[PDB]
């Protein structure tokens, strides 16, 4: 229960005081019981929290902080051109802790590789954020969307026509988010 | 809110506005307009509030929704 | 606003620039050669003072493990709890390992703890779907939940235990899920049934499917052999020519 | 006291009349009261930190262009292997020694042939059987190893450069004073 | 029975004189136990159906011949017990080794080969 | 289950101090005439049941309250 | 569940009790707890922020402003 | 004033008390555990390193004498000697009586070595205390009663149990002179390993290993072998 | 010949009720009748739980009574089993890590320090100088976190309901950290093996400054209404009190060890990160109860705080995950310009990184006891076997053996001295 | 299942028997031919199970049975 070796320096506790060798005057001691002297001081300190500031936000009017790392819900992004980022590297789907990313993907018509299918079954997710470290194209993002409860969980089963909607919603913030982050990643 | 900070923000906005913010926020809040969503919400800043209650938000809808 | 004015800016406070930063490259393991003379007469020491029950010992960088024989439970576990020189008073952990390949499927792993000697040691013995292993329990009152988990999650059985019962799961399960050959999502799913106003029990179907990503496995070996790590003090003397 | 003064704690002051009126009627005037500062706290928002004045660091061994082989820096792969040794490992190690300490010379020939002596009585007997037979002489020399007395097994700090038990003791002054039932250990 | 109620510390079957003996002393606790387990499971079964059903599942290892076998399909019959005397198992988990009440039922085989052959394999 | 004691000894301890009390108000409404006389009678009475309450003080009736070195010492004495 | 007076609302927070979420491919999980009991109301993330759940509570009392109780007995 | 350490005070490890004589408790332990090794043969490294485990603090703990202690021990052997029968494990039980309130000594004989173990009445509050705290086994039966159930009533125990003041024939035993709490001190700076009562809790652990260590037969060769492919795990090469 | 030999049963297995020895008789310390000593009590059973509190979610203890004590009390676990161990053997170890932030659900960054750590040892790598401070910053960051839940939650159960609001509002400011370094209040994943995933933001050293010279103060007023506090005294002293020997021999780890006296932590025992290079002290107890226990975690409040001073003062420069792409994802800008870094960022994320083969017990100092994980590596991208060791999972076995003659408003005391975190127990 | 209801708060327990798209809720009036139409369009059976005992302040017995079960079998 002690290290080997020589037990530490005065380890062993003093011998017990008796109750006349406390140092304590009766006065001292007795007063303390009668007039609840220390409850009487917590007492105290509550009224001095009554006169202090409240930590309260008035929500939805005003909203907590969230950092540009911030992990809401998901969103797929285009290019200045318009064209999807996404090509279907798979990598997301891959990456995933929870298997919540389903993709199927063959030539477009043009000849370009792109995703058929993109479903994200929002209650498999965990918002561990891993499917958009892994892209290599910046096309899978979290916005800092939190709000969006559904009636539903039918409602929770985005396909590509959600995500993309959503991305072309969240764009402005989804760039700035971005650009605050991208050094770091 | 306390007296003193109610009473200067009455002395800006006015009865009927007070009232208002009664009826939404809950709050007598008073800041600068910093611009409109388009969807007709408008948007306030004042750096002298408490922490993380310098920007708020008054709604442009009675049923209003974050 | 009031600020505290004898506390400043932390951030208006220029910062002294850093230019080239140089990292020694270390080796991890070259820190445990100190002690590895002594882990391994350490358990030198142990398999000569219990020839019948210690088959062989191991030691990876500041880890001892003892490999012992079922039988020799009690005793081996006694010597180490009340030696004065194995002052191994503290179960941290016990728990099972299966491997399918062996005929004794399951490696029964006891990991415990010297506060006396600030030292750590490994033992491990095996086991079987059917051949059971002595309860620690007369040794250390806080193994008992710890061999209720092995037993309710590998199907071993601890003779001599107070009370192996399952503690983790559901009441009339069947099965044990760390065995390598149970499934990951079980057998059985439940639902509330509206007809029987109960929950009742069903096999199990699923919406999807379970992925199993293991086919992307890299055709290629990718840690090699490694390196062998032992004192000279326990590799057999080379024969000098001539 | 323990308290700094309250001038240097990053937290909203009282001002003017109600400071007076606060360091008067409050148990301790150096308390803060836990709001923050506008001015200085999470100011910049991280989103407006400049994304051009951060650097991502290399270390110039293995970061550099110029000289490092990947392989001198390849500790994965230069990982320890388990050394293991059974019964029969340890009857040819007390039987004939070891590398760093041989029990004969094994010169030349005729030693080749002792240290299969070694290893095919490992195999036949264990070490319960070798120590049977030698005799109780080969029980003193298992600890004659260590000195005459068994080992003791290894800490696991090294803060003083060897591996150690670590020395807890009482640290100089208790942050509870004798006063409670609660001692401070460094 | 020092830690719960229906507690036995794990034992070994020395012989199998030994082990048809706890057999049959676990045989005997169940279907005794058969009209306290129909009255706090409310089971919809007359105790009967519960005492022969009971009865299956011992039926079920009657030709074991290995002695290390036996001990632990005991020891399962105990913990069994155990967590059915004890209010511990629910009613969902109990009703649910009757193996009829099912919405496909205790008919969930194929009978032969032309009946599965016309179902799809049941 | 077997009931606690104690659920009894709250209603009983109660019902003869409440009852004790009781005959107590007459006195504190009647003071002016009671005077010296009816003071040490009350006095009296006060102390007959005060004792009464420091026997249940002195035997825990409530069962509120009551809520190590070795004996075996050994002596070294040395060869035979 | 089958405890609570009428009028009843559940609320589901969480993957986990949405549908699974991590532990959905398991032997020990109900995948959603609306395999047991009806919801109205899914709050997602993992965790739900608080102002998530907020939001959700925002959207289940619109739900009941929403409520016909006595409009509804009317038209039949 | 702390010239000797207080018995069955806290020692800073919590439900371990001071021990009431360490020295003794700690010698006696050692030889104990020395007798009960000859039972293993010489050639086991397990007795081996016992053996001079045991041996090695068997010296220091005999390195420190208690101050009087020849003085005393002088004494102890005459008192031991002229009223043998008093002290007596086949005559007084393994406890020295049953007088519970009275004292009770026995002499044990342990590897060539003298002990006494004295268990002593409990120190208790007199205002607490009924009958000197003389063992209550309830009234005595009364009435019309059978030959059987008055023997299985205690009745021939009036032949055989004394007053606890009646000390006639008897002597009373001298406790052994203790350590000082430097001399504890000293003792622990030697033996190295914590306190001393933290030692005897040791020390009675290598008192209990050796039975089992002699009913396994540790030293005897291996029982059951690694069948091959056991301990073989995933390893490259 | 198992299992051959075990068919006949010609050999039984030796149990430690045959090696038990009759107790030295000499040295050794402490019927029907018409009488009612004979008579029987008969004792009845009580269903303690769901409680309150978030961190006793799913507790179902059965205490058996006799009048007001206790008994016998058999806690049913397993209530909160989702199976982590076995799905951890079909994830990457990257993949795997999420799983530890959700063990002990309120010391997220020091469970998943934990499953780095036995990564890190089996992988053979030293982590740079700045995720090391990084982690023992944000271990003792969460260490406070914990203990702001822990203490606050055991005084809410005991009927003190205000301090847990104002360090509840101290919990509110330091999960701003978390989601700065992150993007989660909750479930960080930041701390991974070969360091931390990201560099710390730029103006958050100053902002846990800001945040620190406040924090006693906050300590202080919290300590203004329990310490000293005659009714808070008198319900935690001499309740749940275990011996020094016995804490030991049931598995006793943390505060439930050091609050019987013993002095011992694995961060000055087997030092982890940068813990060797910081001075801090360790709060040992006396008396074994509740009151130590709670004076032994608020001094540990003081003690944290003293790190994370410390660890802002020797903040090294450098890179904060290991520099080697073979193991820890190259940066985005590498990936999208040099070909070697896309490679290893592709294989990163769908095979994994290679373990070399082995086992390893690693342990740190968690908030709640020792915590710990056993890997066993198959020399493959996925863990051959994941077992979690918890610190609370120990404690509450012990939980029988001390509130055994107690009251039941004595046993809701013992379990928050207790740091109970459902989702650790059962894993 | 397609399932017509009249009230919000009476449906819900049977949405816990199916899986996700499985039952699907479609508000509904004896008198609306429209909401009847588009509940029978993609049916395969359909089931008539309406039916009261007693008159209401809507709905005469021949209102029900006759005047729903015509305007229900003319869009089958
Ligand atoms: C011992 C008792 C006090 C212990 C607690 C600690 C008190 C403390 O720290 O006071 C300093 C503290 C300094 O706070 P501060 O953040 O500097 O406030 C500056 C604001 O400008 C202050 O803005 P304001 O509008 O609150 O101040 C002006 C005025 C505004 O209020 C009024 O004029 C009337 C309000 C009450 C009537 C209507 C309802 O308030 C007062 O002067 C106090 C009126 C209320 C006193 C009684 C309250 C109930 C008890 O002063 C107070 O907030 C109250 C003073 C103490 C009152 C004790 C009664
Ligand atoms: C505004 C301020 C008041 C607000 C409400 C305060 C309620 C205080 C209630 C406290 C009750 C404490 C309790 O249960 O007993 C504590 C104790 C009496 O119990 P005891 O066994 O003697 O404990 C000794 C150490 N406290 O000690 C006591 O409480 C006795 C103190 C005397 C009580 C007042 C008598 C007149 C002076
Ligand atoms: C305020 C409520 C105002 C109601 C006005 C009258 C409405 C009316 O005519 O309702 C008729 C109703 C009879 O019930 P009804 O809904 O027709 O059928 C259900 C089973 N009797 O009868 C009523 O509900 C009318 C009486 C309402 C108060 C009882
Ligand atoms: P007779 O001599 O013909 O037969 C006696 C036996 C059966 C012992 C044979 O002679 C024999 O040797 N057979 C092999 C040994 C054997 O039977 N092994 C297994 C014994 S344990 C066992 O069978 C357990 C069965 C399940 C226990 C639980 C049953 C009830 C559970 C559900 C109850 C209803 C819902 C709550
Ligand atoms: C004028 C007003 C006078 C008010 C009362 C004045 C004081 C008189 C009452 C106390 C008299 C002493 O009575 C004393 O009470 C204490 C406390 O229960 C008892 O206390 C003792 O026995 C009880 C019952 O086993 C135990 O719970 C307790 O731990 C023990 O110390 C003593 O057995 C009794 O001697
Ligand atoms: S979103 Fe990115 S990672 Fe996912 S498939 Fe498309 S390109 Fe690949
Ligand atoms: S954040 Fe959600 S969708 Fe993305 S990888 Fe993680 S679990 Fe999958
Ligand atoms: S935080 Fe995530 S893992 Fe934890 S209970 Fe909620 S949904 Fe499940």
């Amino acid at each position: 229960a002690t290290p080997a070796g020589p037990p530490p320096k005065n380890f062993r506790l003093p011998p017990p005081k008796n109750w006349d060798e406390e140092s304590e005057s009766t006065i001292d001691k007795v007063g303390k019981y009668f007039l609840m002297t220390e409850m009487l001081r917590g007492m105290y300190v509550l009224l001095e929290q009554f006169f202090r500031p409240p930590y309260t936000i008035y929500y939805p009017f005003e909203k907590g902080p969230i950092s540009p790392r911030f992990r809401g819900e998901h969103a797929l992004r285009r290019y200045p051109s318009g064209e999807e980022r996404c090509i279907a590297c798979k990598l997301c789907e891959a990456v995933c802790p929870a298997q919540a990313i389903t993709i199927e993907a063959e030539e477009r018509a043009d000849g370009s590789r792109r995703t058929t299918r993109y479903d994200i079954d929002m209650t498999k997710c965990i918002y561990c954020g891993f499917c958009q470290e892994s892209c290599p194209v910046d096309a899978i993002v979290e916005s800092p969307n939190a709000e969006y409860a559904t009636e539903t969980r039918e409602e929770l089963l985005y396909n590509k026509e959600k995500l993309l909607a959503n991305g072309d919603k969240w764009e402005p913030e989804l760039a700035a988010a971005i650009r605050a982050d991208a050094p770091y990643r | 809110s306390y007296p003193t900070r109610t009473l200067a923000n009455l002395r800006k906005i006015g009865l009927k506005e007070y009232f208002r913010q009664l009826l939404y926020i809950g709050d007598t809040k008073y800041g600068e307009l910093v611009g409109v969503d388009k969807f007709g919400n408008k948007f306030y800043e004042n750096k002298e509030e408490l922490p993380l209650r310098t920007r708020w938000v008054d709604y442009a809808k009675h049923d209003y929704d974050a | 606003v009031a600020l505290p004015k004898d506390a400043p800016n932390p951030r208006a406070i220029p910062r002294e620039p850093v230019g080239e930063i140089k990292q020694a490259l270390v080796n991890p393991a070259d820190k445990y050669q100190s002690k590895a003379d002594n882990l391994h007469k350490y358990g030198a020491w142990l398999m000569s003072c219990l020839p019948k029950y210690i088959q062989q010992f191991s030691v990876w960088k500041d880890e001892l493990t003892i490999y012992i024989c079922p039988t020799g439970v009690i005793p081996v576990f006694s010597f180490l709890k009340y030696n004065t020189n194995a002052e191994f008073t503290q179960v941290s952990d016990i728990t099972a390992v299966d491997f399918p390949t062996r005929e004794m499927r399951f490696e029964i792993v006891y990991n415990l703890l010297s506060v006396r000697h600030n030292a750590r040691i490994r033992v491990k013995t095996y086991a079987d779907e059917v051949t059971p292993v002595p309860s620690i329990t007369s040794l250390y009152m806080g193994a008992n939940w710890y061999e209720r988990e092995v037993y309710d999650m590998f199907g071993v059985l601890f003779v001599g235990h107070p009370d192996l019962r399952r503690i983790m799961t559901d009441y009339g399960f069947e099965g044990h899920p760390l065995r390598k050959d149970f499934p990951l999502t079980g057998y059985t799913e439940i639902r509330y049934d509206e007809e029987k106003k109960r929950i009742v029990v069903e096999p199990l179907e699923l919406t999807q499917a379970f992925r199993n990503f293991e086919g992307g496995s890299s055709a290629w070996d990718q840690v090699g052999p490694g390196i062998d790590r032992t004192p000279d003090t326990f590799k057999l003397p080379t024969p000098k020519p001539e | 006291s323990n308290a700094v003064s309250i001038t240097k704690k990053y937290t909203v002051q009282s001002t003017g009349i109600w400071e007076r009126i606060r360091r008067a009627l409050v148990i301790d005037p150096n308390r803060s009261n836990g709001v923050p500062l506008n001015p200085y706290n999470r100011n910049p928002s991280p989103g407006d930190n400049p994304p051009l004045e951060y650097t991502d660091p290399v270390t110039i061994p293995a970061g550099d262009i110029a000289d490092n082989p990947y392989w001198k820096r390849d500790f994965r792969r230069n990982y320890p292997r388990p050394s293991v040794i059974a019964q029969a490992q340890q009857v040819a190690l007390l039987s004939v020694g070891s590398a760093a300490q041989p029990r004969v010379e094994l010169i030349g020939e005729e030693g080749t042939k002792a240290l299969v002596a070694a290893e095919e009585e490992g195999k036949e007997k264990g070490v319960a059987k070798y120590l049977e037979e030698k005799g109780a002489e080969e029980a003193k020399r298992v600890l004659a190893l260590t000195g005459g007395l068994p080992p003791t097994p290894s800490g696991q700090t090294m803060v003083t450069g060897q591996w150690d038990v670590h020395k807890y003791g009482l640290a100089e002054e208790q942050s509870y004073g004798g006063s409670y039932p609660c001692r401070s250990f460094v | 029975v020092q830690p719960t109620k229906f507690a036995v510390t794990v034992r070994q079957s020395r012989n199998w004189a030994d082990a048809k003996q706890r057999v049959i002393a676990a045989y005997r606790a169940w279907i005794r136990a058969a009209p306290e387990i129909q009255t706090m499971y409310s089971i919809p079964f007359p105790v009967s159906h519960i005492r022969t059903r009971i009865r299956q599942e011992f039926e079920r290892h009657r030709y074991v011949n290995k002695l290390n076998v036996v001990d632990v399909l005991l020891q399962q019959s105990n913990a069994d017990f155990q967590e059915t005397m004890n209010f511990w198992r629910q009613q969902s988990h109990v009703m649910a080794f009757f193996k009829e009440e099912h919405f496909r039922g205790e008919k969930r085989l194929p009978s032969n080969f032309i009946t599965g052959f016309l179902e799809g394999r049941n | 289950s077997p009931f606690n004691i104690s659920f009894f000894i709250y209603g009983l301890v109660f019902l003869l101090l409440d009852l004790e009390i009781l005959l107590l108000y007459p006195f504190a409404v009647s003071e002016y005439v009671n005077s010296a006389y009816g003071l040490a009678a009350a006095l009296i009475f006060i102390g007959i049941i005060t004792i009464g309450f420091v026997y249940e003080l002195g035997h825990d009736a409530l069962k509120v309250h009551s809520r190590l070195k070795s004996s075996v010492v050994i002596s070294y004495l040395g060869n035979i | 569940y089958d405890q609570m007076p009428d009028p009843r609302w559940v609320i589901s927070m969480g993957s986990c009790a949405n549908g699974g979420g991590y532990y959905h491919y398991s032997y020990s999980v109900v995948r959603g707890c609306d395999r047991i009991v009806p919801v109205d109301v899914y709050v997602p993330g993992c965790p739900p922020t608080s102002e998530a759940l907020m939001y959700g509570i925002f959207q289940l009392q619109r739900k009941m402003r929403n409520t016909k109780i006595t409009r509804m007995w009317y038209r039949k | 004033k702390g010239k000797f350490l207080v018995p069955g005070a806290p020692t800073g490890l919590t439900g371990l008390g001071t021990h009431p004589s360490p020295r003794s408790a700690l010698l006696y332990l050692y030889h104990s555990t020395l007798e009960k090794l000859k039972q293993i043969p010489e050639h086991s490294v397990y007795r081996q390193s016992v053996e001079a485990v045991t041996r090695h603090r068997l010296a220091l703990v005999e390195s420190v004498v208690p101050e009087g202690y020849d003085a005393w021990v002088e004494r102890a052997k005459k008192l031991l000697e002229e009223h043998a029968d008093q002290f007596d494990p086949t005559k007084v039980g393994p406890e020295g009586g049953e007088e519970v309130q009275g004292a009770r000594a026995v002499k044990v004989e342990r590897d060539g070595r003298v002990f006494v173990v004295s268990r002593l009445p409990k120190e208790e509050d007199e205002r607490v205390l009924e009958w000197d705290g003389e063992v209550d086994e309830g009234p005595e039966l009364e009435g019309s009663r059978t030959l059987e159930e008055k023997i299985e009533g205690g009745l021939e125990k009036i032949f055989t149990r004394r007053d606890v003041k009646d000390t006639v024939g008897r002597v009373e035993w001298e406790p052994e002179p203790q350590l000082t709490a430097e001399q504890v001190a000293e003792l622990e700076n030697k033996i190295g390993a914590g306190l001393i009562e933290e030692v005897i809790q040791v020390a009675e652990g290598e008192l209990k290993l050796v039975d089992t260590m002699v009913k396994a037969r540790v030293w005897e060769p291996l029982e059951e072998q690694p069948r091959p492919g056991q301990w073989e795990y995933f390893e490259r090469k | 010949a198992e299992p051959q030999d075990g068919f006949q049963g010609t050999r039984l297995i030796p149990t430690g009720a045959d090696f038990q020895s009759p107790p030295d008789p000499f040295i050794d310390e402490g019927v029907d009748e018409d009488s009612v000593e004979g008579r029987k009590v008969r004792h009845y059973t009580v269903n303690f739980g769901p409680q309150h509190p978030a961190a006793h979610g799913v507790l179902r203890l059965i205490l058996e009574l006799n009048g007001e004590e206790i008994v016998r009390a058999d806690p049913h676990v397993g209530l909160l089993h989702r199976g982590t161990e076995k799905l951890c053997e079909y994830k990457t170890y990257m993949q795997a890590l999420p799983y530890f932030d959700r063990l002990d659900y309120v010391s997220m960054m020091t469970n998943e320090q934990v499953f780095s750590l036995a990564v890190e040892k089996l992988l053979n790598i030293e982590i740079p100088p700045r995720a090391k401070f990084i982690r023992t910053m944000f271990g003792e960051i969460t260490r406070i976190l914990n203990h702001l839940m822990s203490v606050l939650s055991h005084a809410m159960d005991v009927g003190a309901l205000t301090p847990f609001l104002w360090g509840f509002e101290e919990r509110e400011k330091l999960m701003e950290f978390y989601e700065r370094v992150s993007g989660a209040r909750l479930h960080a994943a930041y701390v991974r093996p070969g360091g931390v995933h990201q560099d710390i933001p730029v103006g958050l050293l100053d902002d846990i400054y800001q945040w620190a010279t406040q924090f006693g103060d906050r300590i202080d007023e919290t300590e203004e209404m329990l310490t000293d506090n005659r009714i808070w005294i008198n319900r935690l002293k001499g309740v749940g009190v275990v011996s020094a020997a016995d804490a030991l021999n049931l598995s006793f780890t943390g505060v439930m060890l050091r609050g019987s006296g013993v002095p011992w932590d694995v961060r000055k025992s087997s030092p982890y990160d940068a813990y060797d290079q910081v001075e801090f002290d360790v709060p040992v107890g006396i008396n074994g109860d509740c009151y130590d226990r709670y004076l032994c975690r608020m001094e540990e409040f003081r003690q944290s705080l003293r790190i994370i001073h410390q660890c802002l003062n020797k903040m090294p420069a450098g890179p904060v995950r290991y520099e080697d792409y073979k193991i820890t994802p190259p940066p985005r800008a590498a990936m999208k310009e040099n070909m070697e870094a896309l490679i290893h960022h592709f294989l990163l994320f769908t095979k994994g990184y290679a373990v070399p083969p082995g086992d390893t017990y690693t342990a740190i100092e968690a908030p709640k006891g020792e915590m710990g994980v056993y890997v066993v590596s198959d020399g493959s991208e996925r863990p051959y076997r994941v077992h979690i060791r918890a610190p609370g999972f120990a404690h509450l076995s012990g939980f029988d053996h001390i509130t055994r003659g107690h009251l039941l408003a004595d046993a809701v005391a013992v379990i928050g001295t207790m740091d109970l975190v459902f989702g650790e127990v059962d894993r | 299942v397609i399932v017509p209801y009249r009230e919000e708060m009476a449906k819900r327990h049977l949405k816990v028997s199916g899986d996700l798209g499985r039952v699907i809720f479609m508000e509904f009036d004896l008198r609306n031919t429209q909401s009847i139409e588009e509940s029978v369009r993609h049916s395969d059976v359909v089931y008539n199970l309406i039916g009261r005992d007693y008159p209401t302040k809507n709905f005469s017995l021949a209102d029900v049975h006759i005047e729903g079960t015509e305007r229900i079998v003319e869009a089958v």
